[PDB]
């Protein structure tokens, strides 16, 4: 293989391959913030369909 | 004389399938 | 051997040469933007913006370039109307040429990384083989992408150091680029409300950015890594093919139902305008308060801006298209030259007839005029026998308000039904249909060739998801079963 | 018996089925 | 008939790009299979 | 869940073919 | 042994139903207009409802 | 660069040539009528 | 102004051409 | 109100998905 | 572990299947089917369409229906506790929620068995080309049921749950979009009777060419890795009708796979093009030639009448909340008829 100046920079960043976290590591986090994304989407979805009245979606 | 392409096509698919069956690769048993 | 399809495979173990092939694929993307610019920058008319925008003559490119600032040509031109002497460097011209010159640089840097595909930073240390850290890759990915996020909210947008956005008032009369003052509350979530994007942006960067430090820093869960295989770089092509074909689907959406992302200036107006005759109510509403403020109706109505006419007209709207009516819409109805005015139907009683206005499910529609109550005073019969509505047996009158035909009346029967089918279409206005031969058939917008592109393009990026998905899932028996 | 519950089973649906038929001719959507 | 003239490239365009592909790749591969069949 | 399938389409079933019956017999 | 339950059950349920509609309880549950209640003495039209937000005041009248 | 070892060949057997002919060619039919308008 | 443009297009040169060797 | 609704909405589904969970636990030990 | 007990429990080997994507599934296809049920047997559509919906008010199983939500709604999703309803069962009933419900609850329904059929696949230990084969049935689904009325002005205008119903949907197509003119719809239907057609050649031919396994004239008990039909003799066969035939096995299945699912996948782009009325609807040249020439006529401009036909006359009946008032000297029509 060529080694150059930057691939040599750029080292470090690609050597922790396969490195993973025991079992579950970090999911339930993962988890809290997807659903809370769920519950963001579906409010946004609301609110474009007028399902959600809070603020006229019409053009201002 | 979109009649002219027309034609072309046709006779290019009639002549892609005459070529399929009478010019095809003879299928051989193991 | 490889089958046609599975070509591209060979380049799945070689970091190199992936890299390679994705700046081949953007030089050829920007490549294409530049010249398309180029093109539509050679075939554009900007001598008209109120009767010839740009959403009338087909150009695709350019309102997207208009959108984040670029309005100005070298030609010394704007699409706002105004007259510049020195754009700079991001003019449109500007804007195709650096793209031109990207996709050369990109060109040759994939020449490069195709010649020397063995460098050592795709190496393993401990087994000499070809890897890639997808996760820790992603994170820096996305500390990128959420600080660009962050700086374009923070700086271009809110015009603290950029021009801002493409602003216009709820009917799209005075569009311009200006400065975007964030809008933190939840009525930042209006599609409608552009200070949202700003927000949006700025909101969305920063906590990108916290999540880029997590995604650097924590390892992956091995639960997670096995199961979501993320040893094998499909499995980021198959979830990256997911969020496009998402947000896909949701550019379809506001740019069908409108946004504040999709001004009408520069992509035309929608079908639910037309629907719900929101124009038309407007130009009513400004007619009546000019009646309130002692002025005639006639004078009322010359008040009455091309613009805002020439919206309700039927031939703007994006659901009157066809699939294979290619060009512009100038193409079909011509160039719009004059507003004729507003035509008031009449009985001789004096009754206010309207005509039946063509709905967009509509390819042609029976002319019927009616009352204020709904009820059928005139028509044009198919059948002249025993008929009771026609306008030579009812006797109707059309008076035009406003517009080029201000104050001229029609008593003939054959005008007034002329102007009444016309009429049907919405307002009338004049056309030029012998500089492109048109062919006297409704085209779409930009809007609605848009839209449809980019649901079919969503649609079949989720079949590439599946597949893509299913054979990283598969891996071990993408290639045949045991016992 | 299988066969006799199967056969009683089978004149009971044909019977109801045969129901629906005869309200096809009667009542609501008999056009009378 | 007033058509669009486009057609015809586009048409044109279309068919003969793939059907050279195809052929480009037939070819080389009966060479490869010919050459892999004399050698065995 | 064999129980809780086979009753969740059964019961329902007889529900809806008693309402229907009498359905038969309403007149105008 | 297992038709004992169900002949206490099946037939139980079947007539459930068919009270469900002799009764008139089906109509009121699902707002179906009865054979004499889909023209009034004051309205000879149909009754579409026109309000999306209001359609509860709107099916009242 | 050293020779890359991810080269490989790519086969085409005579009933994927006529069948890619006749896919061309019938897509080529179908929408030439809408091509021309 | 160009002078913001320039400048980036001669830092990004300069960075090439030194990592280039 | 629409609000309210939204959150009364979250709550019933709340309700109705703990259930099956639930469920599925308790047949699990 | 829990999650590993709620797993072991989930994928136990039941008699039906269950797993997470039953979590997913079960519900929503339960729903789904029993709001088609209870919608076509007590709910009527008098205050969307007005006309008669259930066999409580005497509609056959043809005529039947869960129609769909007023136009007044427009895309609203219609939740039971939504602004429109307002938690009123009987007012949702007669808004058209039933609609909304059976779409939503039907599409997460197969969103669910797609996730079924995937994890069965990898449970068993097989390649999921049964899940892509039923990506085919969901793009019909999402494209006409969903992309379709989100195109147009609201739910009104998608197809309404039920067979006479789904009928009336087709000729508003056809009337209105010229459906049967989009190539796209062309594939379709080559799809389709390309599909019907393999699946009865290939039936026939191992059928018809099976290999004698035993002594009764039933053949269906006399059958192990022998093949039990002569593939050299059906490739014979037809070879010598035909003119080509099979040699391949497994491209013969992937072909009878590939064919019915492509047709439905082209169908599908089509039908978002007539969401937004990106029709084929006409060709210009032969409009224009028309216009000009009163003696050209061909079978294209024959169905250009017919259609305007269907438009008017359905028009008025078809969209009761537009007030079409179409007199009935403006009607077009042909002389006597
Ligand atoms: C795939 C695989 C899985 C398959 C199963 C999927 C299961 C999930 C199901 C998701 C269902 C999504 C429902 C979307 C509802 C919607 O769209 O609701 C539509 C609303 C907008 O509502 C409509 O808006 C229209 C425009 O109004 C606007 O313009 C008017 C002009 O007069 C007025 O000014 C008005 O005030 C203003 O609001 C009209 O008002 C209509 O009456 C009104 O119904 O947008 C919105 O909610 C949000 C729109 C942005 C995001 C949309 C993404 C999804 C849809 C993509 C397709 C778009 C169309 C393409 C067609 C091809
Ligand atoms: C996000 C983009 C993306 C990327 C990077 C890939 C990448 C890949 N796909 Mg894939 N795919 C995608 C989206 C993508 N796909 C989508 C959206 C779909 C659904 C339609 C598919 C469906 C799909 C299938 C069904 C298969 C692949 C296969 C492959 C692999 C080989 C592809 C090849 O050599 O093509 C070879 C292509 C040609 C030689 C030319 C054919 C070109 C066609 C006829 C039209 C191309 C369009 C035109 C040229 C340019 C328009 C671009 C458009 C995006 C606007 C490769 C890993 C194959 C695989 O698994 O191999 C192992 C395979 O069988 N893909
Ligand atoms: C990432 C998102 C994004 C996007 C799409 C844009 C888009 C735009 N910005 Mg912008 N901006 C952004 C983020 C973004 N910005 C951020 C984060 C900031 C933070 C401060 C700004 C600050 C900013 C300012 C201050 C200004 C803009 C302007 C513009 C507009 C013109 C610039 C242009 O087209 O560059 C396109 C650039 C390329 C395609 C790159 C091409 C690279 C080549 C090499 C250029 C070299 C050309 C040269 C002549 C040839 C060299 C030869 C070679 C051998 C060296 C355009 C609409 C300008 C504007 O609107 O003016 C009216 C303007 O004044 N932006
Ligand atoms: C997907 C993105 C996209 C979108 C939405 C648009 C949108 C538009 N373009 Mg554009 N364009 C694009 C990509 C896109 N373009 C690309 C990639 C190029 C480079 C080739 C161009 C080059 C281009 C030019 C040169 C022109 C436009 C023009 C236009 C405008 C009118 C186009 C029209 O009538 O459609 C016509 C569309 C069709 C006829 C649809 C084609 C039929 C579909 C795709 C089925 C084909 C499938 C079939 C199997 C393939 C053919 C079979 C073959 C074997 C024979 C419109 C705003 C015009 C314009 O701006 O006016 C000045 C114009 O002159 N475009
Ligand atoms: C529609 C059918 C469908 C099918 C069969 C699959 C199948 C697959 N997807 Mg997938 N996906 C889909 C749709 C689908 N997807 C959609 C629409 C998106 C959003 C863009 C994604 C995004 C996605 C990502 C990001 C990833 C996958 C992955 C996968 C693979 C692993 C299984 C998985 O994660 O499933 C996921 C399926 C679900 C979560 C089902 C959705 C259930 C939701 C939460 C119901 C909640 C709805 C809510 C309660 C009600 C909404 C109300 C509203 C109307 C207002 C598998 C091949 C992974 C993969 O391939 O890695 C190898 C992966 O990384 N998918
Ligand atoms: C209308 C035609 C049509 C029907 C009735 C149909 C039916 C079915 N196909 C299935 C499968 C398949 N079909 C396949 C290829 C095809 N399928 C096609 C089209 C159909 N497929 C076509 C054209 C093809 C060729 C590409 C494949 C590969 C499969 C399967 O793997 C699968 C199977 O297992 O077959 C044995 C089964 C899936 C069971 C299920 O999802 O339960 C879940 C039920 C749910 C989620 C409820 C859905 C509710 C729907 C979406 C809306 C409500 C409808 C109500 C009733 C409406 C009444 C009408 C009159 C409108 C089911 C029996
Ligand atoms: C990565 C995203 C960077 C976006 C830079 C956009 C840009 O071109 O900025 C353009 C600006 C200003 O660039 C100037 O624009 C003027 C019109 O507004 C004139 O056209 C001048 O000729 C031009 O030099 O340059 C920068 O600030 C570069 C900032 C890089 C950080
Ligand atoms: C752009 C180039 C496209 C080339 C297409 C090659 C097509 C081709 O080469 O097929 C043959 C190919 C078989 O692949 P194998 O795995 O056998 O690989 C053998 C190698 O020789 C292939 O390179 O099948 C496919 O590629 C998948 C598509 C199945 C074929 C169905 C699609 C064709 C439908 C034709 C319908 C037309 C008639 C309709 C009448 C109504
Ligand atoms: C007097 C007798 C008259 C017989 C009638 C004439 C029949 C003509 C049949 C031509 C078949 C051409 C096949 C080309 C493609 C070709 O050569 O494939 C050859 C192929 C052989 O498959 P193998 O099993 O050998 O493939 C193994 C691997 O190569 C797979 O990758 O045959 C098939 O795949 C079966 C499907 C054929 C059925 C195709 C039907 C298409 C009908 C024509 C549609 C267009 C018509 C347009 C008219 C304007
Ligand atoms: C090298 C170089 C350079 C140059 C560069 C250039 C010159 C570029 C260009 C680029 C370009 C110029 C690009 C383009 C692109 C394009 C595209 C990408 C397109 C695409 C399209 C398509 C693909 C489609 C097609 C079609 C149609 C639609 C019709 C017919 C059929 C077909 C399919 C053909 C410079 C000096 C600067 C510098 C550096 C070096
Ligand atoms: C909506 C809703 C819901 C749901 C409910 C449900 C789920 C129901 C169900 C329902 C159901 C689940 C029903 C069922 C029904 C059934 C039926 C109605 C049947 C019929 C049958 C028949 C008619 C037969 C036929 C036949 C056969 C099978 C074959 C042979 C021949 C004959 C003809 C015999 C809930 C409450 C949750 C919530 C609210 C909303
Ligand atoms: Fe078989």
């Amino acid at each position: 293989a060529l080694k150059t100046r930057l691939g040599e920079l750029l080292r470090p960043l690609n050597s922790q391959y396969g490195k993973v976290a025991p079992g579950w590591g970090t999911t339930p986090i993962m988890g809290i913030f997807m659903a809370l994304f769920l519950l963001f989407l579906i409010i946004i979805l609301q609110i474009y369909n007028s399902s959600l009245i809070l603020l006229d979606i019409s053009w201002t | 004389m979109e009649a002219l392409v027309y034609v072309f096509l046709l006779i290019g698919t009639l002549v892609v399938i005459f070529f399929a069956i009478f010019f095809r690769d003879p299928p051989r048993i193991a | 051997a490889l089958p046609w399809y599975r070509v591209h495979t060979v380049v799945l173990n070689d970091p190199g040469r992936l890299i390679s092939v994705h700046l081949m694929h953007t030089a050829l993307v920007s490549g294409w933007a530049g010249s398309m610019a180029l093109y539509e920058l050679a075939v554009f008319d900007p001598s008209d913006p109120v009767l010839n925008p740009m959403w009338r003559q087909g150009m695709f490119v350019m309102p997207f370039m208009a959108r984040l600032g670029v309005t100005d040509s070298w030609g010394g031109w704007s699409i706002t109307g105004e007259s510049v002497s020195n754009p700079g460097l991001w003019s449109f011209e500007g804007v195709a040429l650096t793209h031109i010159v990207l996709s050369g640089l990109l060109f040759l840097a994939s020449i490069w990384h195709w010649v020397y595909w063995d460098l050592d930073l795709f190496r393993d240390p401990r087994t000499l083989e070809p890897a890639l850290d997808l996760p820790k890759v992603f994170g820096i990915h996305l500390v990128l992408s959420s600080l660009l996020c962050f700086g374009f909210g923070a700086f271009h947008v809110t015009g603290l150091f950029g021009p801002g956005i493409w602003i216009s008032d709820a009917y799209g009369l005075t569009g311009r680029i200006q400065s975007v003052a964030p809008a933190w509350g939840p009525e930042g979530f209006n599609p409608f409300n552009p200070g949202g994007i700003a927000s949006h942006h700025i909101a969305a960067g920063t906590v990108g950015i916290l999540a880029g430090v997590f995604h650097l820093n924590v390892r992956p869960p091995q639960r997670l890594y096995r199961a979501l295989r993320m040893g094998n770089i499909e499995t980021v092509l198959s979830s990256s093919i997911a969020a496009v074909f998402f947000a896909s689907f949701v550019v379809s959406g506001t740019m069908w139902y409108g946004a504040a992302s999709t001004p009408i200036e520069l992509f035309g107006p929608t079908r639910y305008q037309w629907d719900s005759g929101y124009f038309q109510q407007e130009i009513e509403k400004r007619v009546e308060e000019s009646l309130s403020n002692g002025l005639s109706l006639p004078e009322a109505w010359s008040n009455i801006p091309d613009k805002l006419a020439f919206y309700d007209y039927i031939g703007n709207n994006p659901a009157k298209g066809g699939l294979f009516r290619a060009g512009p819409m100038n193409k079909g109805d011509g160039i719009a030259e004059a507003w004729l005015g507003h035509p008031v139907f009449q009985d001789k009683e004096g009754h206010e007839l309207i005509v039946r206005r063509m709905p967009a499910f509509f390819e042609n529609f029976p002319i019927i005029l009616v009352d204020k109550d709904g009820i059928i005073r005139a028509d044009i019969p198919f059948r002249r026998a025993e008929s009771k509505y026609s306008i030579e047996q009812v006797g109707v009158t059309c008076s035009f308000y406003g517009g080029k035909l201000n104050n001229q009346s029609f008593k003939d029967a054959s005008t007034v039904k002329k102007y009444a089918r016309k009429a049907q279409f919405g307002e009338v206005f004049e056309f030029d249909r012998t500089i492109l031969d048109s062919d006297g058939v409704f085209r779409s917008s930009p809007r609605g060739w848009f839209t449809f592109g980019h649901a079919n393009f969503a649609l079949l990026f989720f079949f590439g998801h599946l597949w893509h998905g299913s054979r990283t899932l598969f891996r071990d028996v993408f290639a045949g079963i045991g016992a | 018996p299988l066969w006799l519950v199967v056969t009683f089973g089978g004149i009971v649906v044909l019977t109801v089925l045969g129901i629906f038929i005869y309200g096809s001719y009667s009542g609501l959507g008999s056009s009378l | 008939m007033v058509v669009q003239e486009g057609g015809y490239l586009a048409v044109l365009l279309g068919v003969l790009f793939p059907v050279a592909f195809l052929i480009i790749l037939y070819i080389q591969s009966e060479a490869r299979n010919a050459g892999m069949r004399e050698a065995a | 869940f064999r129980w809780l399938a086979i009753h969740g389409l059964a019961i329902p079933t007889v529900f809806f073919f008693g309402a229907i019956t009498a359905m038969q017999f309403i007149q105008r | 042994r297992y038709w004992v339950i169900h002949s206490i059950t099946i037939p139980s349920l079947f007539i459930a139903g068919w009270l469900f509609v002799s009764t008139g309880l089906a109509y009121d549950v699902f707002g179906t207009p009865r054979p004499n209640e889909y023209f009034s003495e004051n309205r000879q039209q149909v009754p579409l409802i026109n309000d999306r937000f209001n359609a509860r005041e709107e099916l009242d009248d | 660069s050293g020779i890359n070892p991810n080269k490989q060949p790519v086969e085409l057997n005579r009933t994927s040539l006529f069948w890619g002919l006749l896919l061309i060619f019938v897509l080529a039919v179908l929408f030439s009528s809408y091509f021309f308008n | 102004w160009f002078a913001v443009s320039a400048v980036a297009l001669v830092v990004v040169a300069a960075v090439l051409v030194a990592v280039a060797a | 109100p629409s609000l309210a609704a939204f959150f009364w909405s979250l709550i019933w589904a709340a309700v109705l998905v703990i259930l099956p969970i639930t469920g599925a636990i308790i047949w699990v030990s | 572990g829990w999650f590993d007990l709620l797993d072991d429990w989930l994928k136990r080997d039941r008699f039906v299947f269950i797993g997470w994507s039953g979590i997913l599934l079960f519900p929503c296809a339960y729903l789904a089917l029993g709001a088609w049920f209870t919608g076509t047997t007590f709910v009527s559509s008098w205050y969307t369409h007005g006309l008669a919906s259930s066999y409580l008010e005497g509609c056959n199983f043809l005529t039947a229906a869960v129609s769909s939500p007023a136009n007044s709604m427009g895309h609203s999703l219609l939740f039971l506790w939504g602004p429109e309803a307002q938690g009123d069962f009987t007012r949702w009933c007669q808004i058209g929620g039933l609609w909304t419900f059976t779409a939503l609850h039907g599409s997460f329904g197969l969103i669910g068995f797609c996730l079924r059929q995937f994890e069965i696949a990898r449970l068993v230990g097989l390649r999921p080309y049964n899940a892509i084969a039923f990506s085919g049935p969901i793009a019909v689904f999402v494209s006409v049921f969903l992309l379709y009325p989100l195109g147009q002005a609201s739910w009104f205008f998608a197809p309404s749950f039920g067979v006479a119903a789904i009928f009336r949907f087709l000729l508003f197509l056809q009337g209105f979009h010229n459906w049967t003119l989009n190539p796209f719809h062309m594939m379709g239907v080559a799809g389709i009777l390309g599909g019907a057609l393999l699946c009865a050649i290939h039936g026939a031919t191992v059928e018809n060419t099976l290999f004698e396994d035993g002594e009764a004239s039933d053949t269906f008990r006399a059958f192990q890795s022998e093949e039990t039909y002569s593939m050299v003799t059906a490739n014979r066969f037809w070879s010598q009708i035909f003119g080509v035939a099979f040699a391949n096995k497994r491209w013969l299945h992937f072909f009878l796979l590939f064919v019915p699912v492509t047709g439905l996948w082209v169908s599908s782009i089509g039908i978002v093009g007539l969401a937004l009325n990106l029709r084929a609807y006409d060709f210009v040249s032969q409009e224009i030639r028309a216009a000009e020439d009163p003696e050209f006529e061909t079978f294209y401009t024959k169905n250009i009448l017919l259609n305007e036909g269907i438009r008017a006359w359905m028009a008025a009946q078809d969209q009761p909340h537009e007030n079409f008032v179409f007199p009935e000297e403006v009607l077009p029509r042909g002389n006597a008829l």
